[PDB]
């Protein structure tokens, strides 16, 4: 008597397409967050600054 | 670069204005793109234009415009990691 | 401006000679300073905590306890841009 087997995907998504909506106003620090002297910079192993 | 010179040297054998445009086609292309990226170049990390210069520590060689004979040498200890850019009409560096 | 201006006055006593009597009242201001700044109060601390510290190592027992009280206050209001000076801290706790 064979179990009901279910081990399948049949559920096959797809990831299609992307946004990458990216705020990051170069050199313009928001007035939230006051930030360090030797601060994190890099941003995507890159310094935007430089 | 290379094709722009190649056509600019085929007007020296045939002498033809049509070799010349599409020199010009490619020259005045770069010009846009090199007159597109000069604006933004506002400092120079010193690794990618001069490597010696960042390897540099501790040379004889005095401060230029230091040396004095009665002073002690003031000598080139090490040479700034990074270089502002003046902004004019020679875009001057601030080492 | 106000609060440049007392932090150079307050700093001014803030060595050695006139602090004999008036440690105290000089710290107990700057503490309510920084405390009304919010976080505008970090442009300060490169003039304040280098003598701060320096303070604690050299000055009587009587006050120290005093003092290490109102650092822990300015550590608060601070909070994470006191990183740089926090050997000396270490050092002065240790």
């Amino acid at each position: 008597k064979s179990l009901a087997q279910s081990w399948r995907m049949k559920d096959r998504m797809k990831t299609v397409s992307v946004a990458l909506v990216l705020c990051l106003n170069v050199g313009v620090d928001p007035p939230d967050v006051v930030k360090t002297t030797p601060c994190a910079r890099l941003e995507c192993w890159i310094d935007p600054l430089s | 670069l290379m094709e722009a010179q190649e056509w600019c040297r085929k007007y020296m054998k045939s002498g033809n204005v049509k070799d010349l445009t599409q020199a010009w086609d490619l020259y005045y292309h770069v010009f846009r793109r090199i007159s597109k990226q000069l604006p933004q170049l506002t400092s120079l990390e010193l690794q990618y234009v001069s490597p010696k210069l960042l390897m540099c520590r501790d040379l004889e060689l005095a401060v230029p415009g230091t040396y004095d004979p009665n002073q002690p040498i003031i000598r080139i200890q090490s040479i700034a990691p990074s270089l502002q850019v003046i902004t004019s009409k020679q875009r001057p560096r601030k080492l | 401006f106000y609060p440049a201006v007392s932090m150079v006055a307050l700093m001014r006593i803030f060595r050695d000679q006139s602090l004999s009597h008036h440690h105290t009242m000089v710290v107990q201001a700057i503490t309510f300073i920084f405390k009304s700044l919010g976080l505008k109060c970090v442009q300060f601390l490169p003039q304040v905590m280098p003598t701060f510290l320096n303070v604690i190592r050299v000055c009587d027992g009587a006050i120290r306890e005093f003092l290490f009280q109102q650092l822990g206050m300015l550590v608060s209001f601070v909070k994470s841009h006191i990183r740089p000076y926090m050997d000396e801290i270490v050092t002065l706790m240790r």
